[PDB]
């Protein structure tokens, strides 16, 4: 009982740090997709400061 | 004569005594067997038990 108690409750704890790491794996993705488009928004202005006119 | 019935009182006597060394002895050879085959299935339940753990790992 001891044993098999134990190796249950080990089981049990692998599986839900998987789902986290799972989780936090989109997360991550997420927050890349998310400062790609910031770095793009960044880009378009260093574009639009070459235009004087709009620029002044 | 007489004194060779009062022998076999005492000869009497002794393998009485004979008999109970031989139950002494046969209950102390009868408890060391129990000791051995309480081993040997205190191992078969080891067995049964560690093959179920490997099946459940």
């Amino acid at each position: 009982e001891k044993k098999e108690k134990q190796i249950e409750q080990q089981k049990k704890i692998q599986m839900s740090n998987l789902m986290n790491q799972a989780r936090l794996k989109v997360l991550r993705a997420r927050d890349d997709l998310i400062t790609d488009l910031l770095n793009e928004a960044k880009q378009r202005l260093s574009k639009v400061v070459k235009d004087t006119t709009r620029y002044q | 004569s007489q004194t060779q019935g009062i022998q076999q009182l005492l000869q009497a006597e002794k393998r009485a005594a004979e008999k109970v060394a031989d139950a002494r002895k046969r209950k102390a050879r009868r408890l060391k067997q129990a000791k051995e085959e309480a081993q040997m299935e205190v191992e078969q339940y080891r067995r049964e038990r560690e093959q179920e753990f490997q099946s459940k790992q």
